[PDB]
């Protein structure tokens, strides 16, 4: 549910959803990580192994 | 997570695309607030077949019709 | 259904300058 379940009842979402939230948050659009959500999705599961 | 009308995908510029069954709108994330999709509100980037779990949509043009029809 | 509206025009960019020239 992202952070929704902090304030009040949770709010489902899809994961790629929340990542282009996260993303657009710190300055940087929508349209890069619908691109290189492959390349992402590699790099965070090499750092987490 | 997006919407490709031609050819191109078009991303919206804050908010949400949400379809209620038959339509498409764009809504702000913390309220219900539907809008139809013109193209003031979306940015295009990109071609048609580089994102995943794209959608068939046309999006609203404001100036087409207003200045097709006194044109003419 | 807003309290303290008021009254005046907006000015459109577009209209005189698609008007002028459509002539
Ligand atoms: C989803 O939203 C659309 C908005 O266009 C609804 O379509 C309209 O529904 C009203 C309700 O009877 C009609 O009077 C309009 O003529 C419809 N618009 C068009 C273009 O046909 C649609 O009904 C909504 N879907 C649901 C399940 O509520
Ligand atoms: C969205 O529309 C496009 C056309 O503008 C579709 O692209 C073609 O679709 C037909 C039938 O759906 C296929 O036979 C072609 O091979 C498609 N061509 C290309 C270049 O994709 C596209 O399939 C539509 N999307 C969906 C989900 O139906
Ligand atoms: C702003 O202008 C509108 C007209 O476009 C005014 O609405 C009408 O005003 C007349 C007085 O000029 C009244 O007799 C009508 O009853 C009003 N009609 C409606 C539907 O309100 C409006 O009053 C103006 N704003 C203010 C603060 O007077």
């Amino acid at each position: 549910s992202g952070w929704t379940f902090g304030a009040g009842p949770a709010l489902q979402i899809p994961f790629p959803m929340q990542m282009a939230y996260r993303f657009n948050g710190i300055g940087v659009t929508q349209n890069v990580l619908y691109e290189n959500q492959k390349l992402i999705a590699n790099q965070f599961n090499s750092a987490i192994g | 997570p997006a919407i490709c009308h031609d050819g191109k995908a078009h991303f919206p510029r804050e908010g949400v695309f949400v379809s209620n069954g038959t339509h498409w709108f764009v809504t702000q994330r913390n309220f219900y607030e539907p809008q139809i999709i013109t193209t003031d509100n979306t940015f295009v980037s990109g071609n048609c077949d580089v994102v995943i779990g794209i959608v068939n949509n046309t999006v609203y043009d404001p100036l087409q019709p207003e200045l097709d029809s006194f044109k003419e």
